[PDB]
């Protein structure tokens, strides 16, 4: 790495200033707790022993086999590592070909030139699992508040107080939470939930004692107290989310496969020769099936596709997903029992499109068992099913069998039309019962009504290019009585130009009452953006109109329309005014209307919603807030949504980060952000236009790995003081371009840009400046300057000095 | 002696809807990070507020309704190129047009929220020059 | 010796008994009820006036039948009175007329239950009664027993006092609901009454029935009763004061109840039941 | 190998400093940023203070221009001003292949910078609407009445394809035009955004 | 019309990318031997030299070329080398387009024209470049120079 000094400026003559950047200093350790990057990304820091060798620093770094797993380095495709012992060092620089050393201690890295060809593979989007912070010792506090005013005619004096309290506590890597409330009629607190989750790291599992619920895909909800082992898939990255077939190939030499779908490429990757997987499809079951081809070097093409499939019960080859709940059963319910139960299930994974999947529920007096398998074909779609033998107890004292099954099945097509989403039909026996109809027992016959038949039906409809049809319709069945449920639903969706026309339709139907219920109604959006004049700063702009019209075909016709629009540049208030009318059906006529102020500051929420009808009046109005209590002091804002990621800068008076609408900096500093995601990587931003002229701050980018219920910090080192331009000449003869200026009294340096200029943040009215461009042969320029007392209420001054030798 | 026989039936009433208008903006967005096939923006959490329901309702079920393209996503209504709208939710569920939810209400309280997010992202690669307007319709059913 | 009827038919299974089906229709009298009156359905003459007399009389031990055996009474004998079954013999009714005349005889009992009656189905054993027949022909006599069976679903009170209906069915609108209980009570003699609230109950103050019905029921909801100022609990006995004999009403009011949190949407249906007390 | 934020930068009067998101995507090589402001005339002015003007940059990495303000309101506020930005770009090279005689490149991007005035009457959405011309026989002279900056691309007098022109406010602007010129004159503006505006027509006086 | 919510957004386009290539010189001194000949004669090999575009976005129509440098004292039109001691003595180095035409040393934007291309479609521009005597004879040493390629946009 050597630059020719020739062509940077048009001289002989410029700065000794190019050394420092690739190999500036050379230094015997070591032990200083250096980073260690990996082809310019972060992944760890450790401690290496580094020792003499022979390179352009002169040291060489020392790591051992174990240390390079973890790493990324393929050891397999590496000779005699194998061969070496585990605590020696490694010669990396002279086995490996062509991987140099790098060691910057300024800004403390470790660069390591390591070629892609011999590294291993994995997924695009990996996170490292070593970079999660599992929280700050604090803990949490969130309250809402909220009230009514409903007054009527004859008997309308009555008031409401509904009051929300939700209690958190984090104490290193346990998440104990509490929820409780307070009613006020016109009368005592409630206890809802209380629950402690541990979140497992290796085992990829999610550890949860005290309340919860299990999954609805196997069995229906059940709220239960007690444990709760269980994994969880958020830790799992994007690219390995969803369903994706194993491609085998194999390539005789390097080639490059381009994997492409439907006339378009999604993938482009090289290869190594002979055996490759892929393993980086997302998950797109309407989209057609794959064509993935090798185009060799010679012109030898393998033209193949392979069909592809979306059901969320099969699962990806390699993937595990089990869980196992403990506990009593609470449905809240004044009329039944706590008995106890324990549920597990399990699912793997297995090759050529076959899934295993069962799962029992051992209680005291219930045994269900369920057994299924899932087949994936390709060219017919897919077929799942599974057998559901169950043995429930009656209180009556008399035991009964049963069984049941349930069909489903999914088939997708590319370009014929829309293709079908789901299809599900179940059938039971007579003898067929659940776990909550076993604990509904009030002893000391009942009901024999439970479920026969489930149909469902859901067609949706793709015609044209601006045009979609939606279907959907259920059935069901019960015994004896000849009630059946039916719910169908159909949509329309068109627009125009800009101008969006809905069109629905629905048709309800109980078994407890009679009577079908049927409703035909429209939606006619049009809004009033571009239509009109666009300038600066209106106030009246983001405008829109609504326009509806229901229709039950009973005689009963109503409208509804509304205007809605900003009225704020950083759009906080927001107004929502609609009306409508009523007339028909039943003889019942009025003139409705609504008027709500939604209002969104820094600190806490608040709202204002009128009402008014014909008989009912009411008003609406709440008060909500959040409460930090941390170690540094007290930090208001938004109410959290069990993400706190917050930012210290201490000096930040008025700086709003990025993406947020009203959400600001308070006196003292410190802003928080209710509104990032978990697992993952974030960008804070902070803009600094509104840091006036006494905060210069040095950098704006923080990325950081939160995890689910943690808090995680946000280092920014401001600077107090005030900025000044000079002019510093060593004996009538200007500054070359990029010079070092330091300050012993203030934390910040300088470059010196064109002309002997040198721009300097942070410094006070007096001081000594220490110039020093090339090598250290003599101290040269010592200067200092002095600012006038008059000279203060000004952005920017300019001003020259003098070097003394 | 003498029979009375007393015969009741409970019947479902609709809530009151408190927000409208949960305008989510995205900012600023580069086209480097949106050249390569299989990128996306950050996320965007939003929630909606039903208070205030009478007696009678335990099962609230939103439904999805908007415009549609060729893919399956959400149709862009502004004059931008390669570009869609994805919804999801806090459990990895895919919300199409027709999507719905059903979710349990408090007794305590007697309110419920939807919360929802809201990113963007590209499919083929390569996002040209243009705006982002899209409507989405969503319509309550009581039962 | 013909009792020729016109609402049923009297046919002379085994000789001289016979199985007449007439009506019921129990009259609310003062001290004794009506229960039984064959003095207006029942029809004897005789088809031979000149040369044979019949003598109707009535003989000793003929009780009741069937569940309303454990009962008693008095009876009515063309004016006479005497006990329900008689000890001795009552004297003997001359019959000389072609004209159709009836049989003055009337059933009663005396009441010993407040306000309940017994429920009687159609074709039923009542009571049985061993009459008696002679002539002045010859010396001859021959015996033959009668029974009063029924042909509807009459059911005869016991007491001196008479509810309007027994099966009130009211229909309750959909929450909320107030509703008054068409129900009249009436007596033959001013005297002291009282009442009370027996059902199935689940709370803690008692006053909140449960909810057993059969299709989808309800979770939280309950049935309270109570008058126009006083919610009634279970168990209580409530007096009016002095009855009168004219339409005098209770003055009750349903209304729904709530118990748990949470409100499931279902069917409400329950038994409520009512026992008069004598004070 | 250098990829700036935009063809353009706006710099609104009232606002502090602007940002300018530099991306590389050379991995495989490390070139050094140089900066400088520049002016219509040529003279090296030094009226804007840019922060780093010296910095490398290895592998594929993003960083962010910052561009102050050293004027001291000494501009007419009348008009905008011309400016232009040049980002120098200098690769590198190996040590163990000095002995040869190779030849290295310098990659300098032009960019301009404008400078809008605050408190207008006009605004620049529709600052392209008037524009007067006078045809001349061998030449074509535009007239800009309003104080702002119109970029004219794909000029056409017919079936004769020009070149670009610049027309500055309150001036005169000679360019050549054929005989064989047509009647019409199709012309589309360029706006803020740096996109591409649709063709509009225009009859003159 | 229960329930709306508006999305919005907007995005901006990014500006080409140049690649650099470097050029080596192999011509040896085969015709700077022997000859003993005047200015206006150079017989060298052509060496050329292509700069990669490697994708643009659709707010680029038009764009400028030029070169820049120090000229030398005895002719502006000439690139000249390092003012080394281990190098030749009188050289320079003529720069060429694709119609093989002689590129004006150091010129201005307001003498040039304008170059068309199109989005989408990788451009390549192919350029040529050879050496130039200019002292009365050649003597050993290095080959040793540099060059600008600045371009402008819209």
């Amino acid at each position: 790495l050597y630059f020719n000094p020739r062509f940077l400026a048009d001289d002989p003559q410029a700065v000794a200033d190019l050394s420092r950047f690739e190999n500036g200093q050379e230094l015997p350790p070591g032990t200083y707790r250096v980073d260690i990057y990996l082809n310019n990304g972060y992944m760890a820091t450790r401690d290496v022993t580094f020792n003499t060798g022979d390179s352009e620093q002169g040291i060489v770094p020392c790591l051992t086999r174990a240390q390079l797993a973890s790493m990324g380095l393929n050891t397999a495709s590496v000779a005699g590592m194998n061969l070496l012992a585990d605590d020696a060092c490694v010669p990396l620089t002279t086995m490996v070909q062509d991987a140099t050393a790098h060691l910057d201690v300024g800004q403390q890295r470790l660069n390591l030139t390591i070629p892609q060809a011999f590294m291993s593979n994995r997924a695009r989007g990996y996170i490292p699992p070593e970079l999660w912070d599992p929280g700050i010792n604090a803990g949490l506090l969130n309250y809402n508040f909220s009230g009514n005013s409903v007054q009527n005619r004859i008997g309308g004096n009555s008031h409401y107080a509904y009051l929300n309290l939700q209690s958190g506590l984090n104490i290193g890597a346990w998440r104990l939470r509490d929820n409780t409330t307070w009613s006020y009629n016109s009368n005592k607190w409630q206890h809802i939930n209380t629950w402690l989750e541990r979140d497992i790291i290796p085992l990829r599992s999610r550890l949860t004692l005290g309340d919860g619920y299990t999954q609805g895909d196997i069995f229906d909800g059940i709220n239960f107290r007690g444990a709760q082992l269980a994994s969880d898939d958020n830790m799992l990255p994007d690219s390995q989310r969803g369903f994706a077939p194993v491609i085998h190939g194999i390539a005789r030499g390097t080639a490059q496969v381009t994997i492409k779908q439907n006339g378009y490429d999604i993938y482009n990757s090289t290869v190594p020769p002979g055996p490759f997987t892929i393993n980086d499809i997302y998950a797109a079951g309407n989209s057609g099936d794959l064509q993935v081809t090798i185009k060799e070097a010679d012109g030898s093409t393998q033209i193949f596709t392979v069909p592809y499939s979306s059901v969320p019960l099969l699962q990806r080859e390699g993937h595990t997903r089990y869980s196992i709940t403990a506990g009593e059963y609470r449905s809240g319910n004044a009329q039944q029992e706590k008995p106890r139960f324990f549920q597990s299930t399990l699912l793997h994974g297995l090759p050529a499109g076959w899934t295993i999947y069962g799962g029992t529920q051992l209680a005291d007096r219930y045994r269900a068992f369920n057994f299924g398998i899932g087949k994936n074909m390709g060219a017919l779609g897919a077929l799942s099913v599974d057998m559901t033998q169950a043995n429930s107890t009656l209180p009556d004292d008399s035991q009964h069998d049963g069984q049941s099954v349930r069909f489903l099945y999914n088939k997708s097509l590319n370009e014929s039309g829309t293709n079908i989403q789901l299809v599900g039909y179940r059938y039971s026996t007579s003898g067929y019962f659940n776990f909550a109809d076993t604990t509904y027992s009030r002893m000391n016959y009942n009901l024999a009504y439970n479920k026969r038949g489930k149909l469902q039906l859901t067609v949706t409809q793709q015609l044209g290019r601006t045009s979609t049809l939606y279907l959907s319709g259920s059935h069901q069945t019960y015994w004896g009585t000849s009630n059946v449920d039916e719910q169908f639903q159909a949509g329309l969706n068109t627009a125009f130009e800009d101008i969006n026309w809905t069109l629905s339709y629905s048709l309800t139907k109980n078994a407890w009452q009679k009577g079908r219920d049927q409703m035909l109604a429209l939606n006619v959006n049009i809004p009033f953006s571009h239509w009109l004049r666009s300038d600066s700063k209106s106030q009246w702009r983001h405008a829109s109109a609504s326009y509806s019209m229901s229709h039950d075909l009973n005689g009963r016709m109503t409208n509804l329309a509304g205007v809605y629009g900003t009225l704020l540049e950083d759009n906080n208030l927001s107004y929502s005014v609609q009306t409508g009318y009523a007339g028909g059906g039943d003889g019942n006529s009025g003139s409705t209307g609504y008027a709500t102020l939604n209002y969104r500051g820094g600190y806490g929420n608040a709202n204002i919603g009128y009402s008014h009808s014909d008989d009912i009046k009411q008003l609406y109005y709440g008060v909500s807030g959040g409460v930090l209590a941390h170690a540094n002091g007290v930090t208001l804002g938004q109410p959290l949504n069990d993400t706190v990621v917050l930012v210290k800068a201490p000096g930040a008076k008025d700086a709003k980060v990025e993406n947020q609408t009203g959400v600001r900096t308070d006196w003292r500093g410190y802003a928080v952000l209710p509104y990032a995601t978990e697992y993952r990587e974030n960008r804070v931003a902070l803009d600094t236009n509104t840091l006036a002229d006494n905060v210069d701050l040095d950098n704006a980018v923080a990325n950081v790995v939160p995890t689910r219920g943690a808090i995680v910090r946000a280092e920014f080192k401001a600077r107090v003081g005030i900025k000044l331009l000079m002019t510093l000449t060593h004996n009538n003869k200007p500054l070359p371009f990029g010079a070092m200026v330091t300050s012993e009294s203030s934390q910040s340096s300088g470059i010196v840009a064109d002309n002997g200029q040198v721009y300097l943040s942070g410094m006070p009215l007096a001081g000594k400046v220490q110039v020093k461009w090339g090598e250290e042969e003599n101290a040269h320029c010592v200067a200092n300057y002095q600012l006038p007392p008059e000279s203060q209420q000004q952005l920017l001054t300019q001003l020259s000095a003098e070097c003394r030798s | 002696d003498v029979t009375i026989t007393v015969n009741g039936k409970v019947v479902a009433k609709p809530c009151t809807v408190s927000t409208t208008n949960a305008t989510v903006d995205l900012g600023d967005l580069y086209s480097f990070s949106l050249m390569s096939a299989g990128a996306a923006s950050a996320w965007h959490d939003v929630a909606l507020e039903l208070t205030n329901c009478p007696v009678g309702t335990s099962r609230v079920t939103a439904s999805f309704s908007g415009a549609a393209d060729s893919t399956g996503y959400y149709k862009n209504q502004g004059t931008a190129q390669n570009i869609q709208l994805e919804l999801q939710d806090d459990s990895g569920n895919t919300l199409n047009t027709g999507a719905t939810k059903t979710v349990q209400v408090d007794d305590s309280s007697q309110s419920a929220h939807f919360p929802l997010q809201v990113r963007a992202l590209t499919v083929n690669g390569g996002a040209t020059q243009g705006t982002i307007q899209a409507v989405i319709s969503i319509t309550y059913t009581y039962s | 010796f013909a009792c020729k009827t016109a609402n049923g038919t009297a046919i002379p299974i085994g000789g001289g008994s016979a199985n007449v089906y007439v009506n019921l229709a129990p009259v609310v009298n003062v001290g004794q009820n009506l229960v039984v009156d064959l003095s207006t359905q029942i029809f004897c003459h005789n088809d031979y006036p000149e040369t044979i007399t019949d003598y109707v009389t009535l003989q000793r031990g003929s009780a009741y039948g069937g569940v309303l055996s454990n009962f008693s009474g008095t009876v009515k004998y063309s004016g006479s009175s005497y006990p329900f079954p008689t000890t001795s013999e009552t004297p003997r009714v001359v019959y000389n007329s072609r004209t159709d005349k009836p049989w003055p005889v009337a059933l009663y009992l005396t009441p010993v239950s407040s306000a309940g009656g017994v429920a009687i189905k159609a074709g039923s054993l009542i009571a049985v009664l061993i009459l008696r027949q002679t002539n002045n022909y010859n010396s001859d006599d021959f015996q033959f027993v009668w029974n009063i069976y029924a042909n509807n679903d009459v059911v005869v009170p016991t007491g001196g006092c008479d509810v309007s209906a027994r099966d009130v069915t009211v229909t309750l609108p959909d929450y909320p609901g107030s509703v008054p209980i068409p129900l009249t009570v009436y007596c033959a003699k001013s005297q002291n009454l009282g009442y009370y609230l027996s059902g199935t109950t689940a709370d803690a103050g008692n006053s909140i029935f449960t909810n057993t019905a059969s299709f989808s029921p309800a979770q939280g909801v309950g049935v309270q009763l109570t008058r126009n100022g006083t919610i009634i609990p279970a168990n209580n006995t409530v007096s009016l004061g002095a009855v009168g004999t004219s339409a005098v009403s209770l003055g009750l009011t349903a209304n729904y109840a709530r118990t748990g949190g949470q409100v499931t949407a279902g069917n409400v249906q329950s038994i409520i039941g009512v026992t008069f007390v004598y004070q | 190998g250098v990829a700036l934020g935009a063809t353009r930068v706006i710099y609104p009067a009232g606002q502090k400093q602007e940002q300018l998101a530099v991306t590389n995507n050379d991995e495989n090589s490390t070139y050094l940023i140089q900066s400088w402001v520049e002016n219509a005339d040529g003279v090296k002015d030094g009226r804007f203070i840019v922060t780093p003007p010296l910095f490398a940059m290895k592998g594929k990495k993003e960083n962010t221009l910052r561009i102050l303000d050293a004027t001291n309101n000494q501009l007419p506020q009348d008009r905008e001003s011309l400016f232009w930005m040049n980002v120098k770009a200098i690769p590198s090279m190996d040590k163990s292949k000095l002995t040869e005689n190779t030849l290295q490149l310098a990659i300098i991007s032009r960019i301009k910078l404008y400078y809008r005035p605050a408190k207008l009457a006009l605004p620049p959405d529709q600052a392209a609407e008037k524009l007067r011309f006078r045809r001349s026989a061998n030449s074509l002279t535009l007239i800009n009445p309003t104080p702002y900056y119109l970029t004219v691309t794909e000029l056409n007098a017919g079936t004769r394809v020009l070149e670009n022109a610049l027309v500055p406010p309150m001036g005169e602007s000679t360019v050549k035009l054929p005989s064989d010129a047509g009647s019409n004159i199709t012309y589309r503006t360029i706006n803020d955004y740096g996109a591409l505006t649709p063709k509009m027509t225009g009859v003159m006086e | 019309a229960d329930s709306t919510i508006t999305i919005r957004g907007y995005v901006r386009d990014n500006g080409c990318s140049v690649a650099a290539e470097s050029t080596n010189f192999t011509v040896d001194l085969m015709e700077n031997a022997a000859k003993q000949f005047n200015n206006i004669g150079a017989t060298t090999p052509v060496v050329p030299f292509r700069i990669l575009l490697s994708p643009c976005g659709n707010a680029v129509s038009a764009v400028k070329v030029g070169f820049t440098g120090v000229a030398d004292s005895h002719n502006a039109n000439l690139l000249a080398l390092e003012n080394t001691v281990s190098a030749a003595s009188g050289l320079g180095i003529q720069l060429l387009n694709e119609q093989q035409n002689q590129i004006p040393l150091n010129a201005p934007s307001s003498a040039l024209s304008w170059t068309t291309l199109t989005p989408g479609k990788p451009n390549t521009l192919n350029f040529y470049a050879r050496l130039m005597a200019t002292q009365v004879p050649v003597t050993a040493g290095h080959i040793n120079a540099t060059a600008t390629f600045t371009l402008e946009y819209q």
